[PDB]
């Protein structure tokens, strides 16, 4: 006996000593001190402040920047403004409602919040495999005499708002459900109780199988695919110093773009397939966050790698930035 | 493959 359950809820401390609170009623004070509460609210804040600018100057920048819009930089757009879902529709919640000590916005704010919240994120995750497909393509020429163009692009985005939905709107509408998650403060899709009107126990199966396996096979592949051919490319131009480089830098790129998916998505994963497999194991309601901080922090580190160091959104950004150019 | 490489924002 390490939770309370409630008829919306999952508080991660035992009520016992007969403390514990909805978490949409009173401030979860006694599952995590008030001052990890404005630490919580702090790294909202940090989220913030830097999520929203790198996102929106990103956009801001692609309206004002002819050459941005090309079609292989739409699933870009896509996933700045997915990140963007993340800081309107996740980060400032939070930071709203860590500084009250609860989710001050009550079940359908918690629906509200963990849809958007997970909508986006699962938007942003696809686009980044997205991305990687149509990289995939365009480098690796898998498909003969193709050419990558506006639709396509349009349906690669399409796609991706699609497998988003396909996960964020089921908790919706009975499989799974969002509670809040953690210190309580922000709303989560429910992978962790076995609660059974819902069918968790599946929907993570499928979650962890959909949402994570696939993507993470494809984006491997995908990149495999490319690196092989780039390398292999300049094996065979080794007298062509830049595509040389390029081998060199599409390298880091890849090993970057991977490692920083893992590091975006595996301890979600990793923790719900634990969770998962070790029954009745209570689980603390910040180590509960940990998972999400990755997750979460994303939004500012995706951007990071797959729009400030593209190099053309990075020139336009500079540009944009210092009024005149460079 | 540079072309397609500054395409995708790779190199
Ligand atoms: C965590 O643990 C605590 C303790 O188990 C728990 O809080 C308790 O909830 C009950 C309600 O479910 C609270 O009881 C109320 O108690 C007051 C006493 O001041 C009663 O007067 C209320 O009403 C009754 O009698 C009326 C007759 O006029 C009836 O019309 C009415 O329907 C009621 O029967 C009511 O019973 C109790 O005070 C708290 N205890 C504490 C310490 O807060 C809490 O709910 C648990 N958390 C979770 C998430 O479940
Ligand atoms: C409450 O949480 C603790 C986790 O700290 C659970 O404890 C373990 O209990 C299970 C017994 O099924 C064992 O597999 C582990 O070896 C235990 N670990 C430790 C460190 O004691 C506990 O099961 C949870 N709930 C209850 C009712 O005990
Ligand atoms: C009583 C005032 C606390 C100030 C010391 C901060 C301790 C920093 O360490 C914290 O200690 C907590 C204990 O409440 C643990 O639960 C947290 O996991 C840990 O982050
Ligand atoms: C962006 C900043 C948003 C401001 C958040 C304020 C949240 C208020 O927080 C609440 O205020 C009450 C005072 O009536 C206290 O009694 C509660 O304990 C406290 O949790
Ligand atoms: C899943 C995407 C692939 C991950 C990165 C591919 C491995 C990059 O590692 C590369 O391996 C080469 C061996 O051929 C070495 O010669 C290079 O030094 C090294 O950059
Ligand atoms: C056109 O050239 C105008 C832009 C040049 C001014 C750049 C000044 C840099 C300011 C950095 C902001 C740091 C503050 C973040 C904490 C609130
Ligand atoms: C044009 O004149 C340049 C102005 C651009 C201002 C952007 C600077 C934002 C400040 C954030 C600090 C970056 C921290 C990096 C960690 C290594």
């Amino acid at each position: 006996m390490n939770g309370t359950e409630g008829p919306n809820f999952y508080v991660p401390f035992s009520n016992k000593t007969g403390v514990v609170r909805s978490p949409f009623e009173a401030p979860q004070y006694y599952l995590a001190e008030p001052w990890q509460f404005s630490m919580l609210a702090a790294y909202m804040f940090l989220l913030i402040m830097l999520g929203f600018p790198i996102n929106f100057l990103t956009l801001y920048v692609t309206v004002q920047h002819k050459k941005l819009r090309t079609p292989l930089n739409y699933i870009l757009l896509n996933l700045a403004v997915a990140d963007l879902f993340m800081v309107f529709g996740g980060f400032t919640t939070t930071l709203y409602t860590s500084l009250h000590g609860y989710f001050v916005f009550g079940p359908t704010g918690c629906n509200l919040e963990g849809f958007f919240a997970t909508l986006g994120g699962e938007i942003a995750l696809w686009s980044l495999v997205v991305l990687a497909i149509e990289r995939y393509v365009v480098v690796c020429k898998p498909m003969s005499n193709f050419r990558f163009g506006e639709n396509h692009a349009i349906m690669g985005v399409a796609f991706t708002w699609v497998m988003a939905l396909a996960c964020a709107a089921p908790p919706l509408v009975g499989w799974s459900r969002y509670i809040p998650e953690g210190m309580q403060c922000s709303c989560g899709i429910d992978y962790y109780t076995p609660h059974e009107e819902t069918n968790n126990e599946s929907f993570v199966i499928y979650m962890f199988v959909v949402h994570f396996i696939i993507p993470l096979i494809v984006i491997f592949f995908c990149y495999g695919q490319l690196v092989f051919t780039v390398k292999e490319a300049a094996a065979q131009q080794q007298e062509s110093a830049t595509t040389q480089k390029a081998e060199k830098e599409v390298t880091r790129m890849v090993i970057i773009m991977v490692i920083a998916f893992l590091i975006c998505w595996l301890p979600y994963a990793g923790v719900a397939f634990y969770i998962f497999t070790h029954q009745g194991s209570d689980f603390g309601p910040i180590f509960m966050t940990i998972p999400a901080f990755f997750a979460k922090t994303s939004a500012v580190y995706n951007p990071v790698i797959y729009i400030m160091m593209n190099k053309q959104f990075r020139n336009c950004m500079v540009t944009t930035l210092c009024c005149g150019k460079n | 493959i540079l072309e397609n490489l500054k395409d995708c924002g790779l190199f």
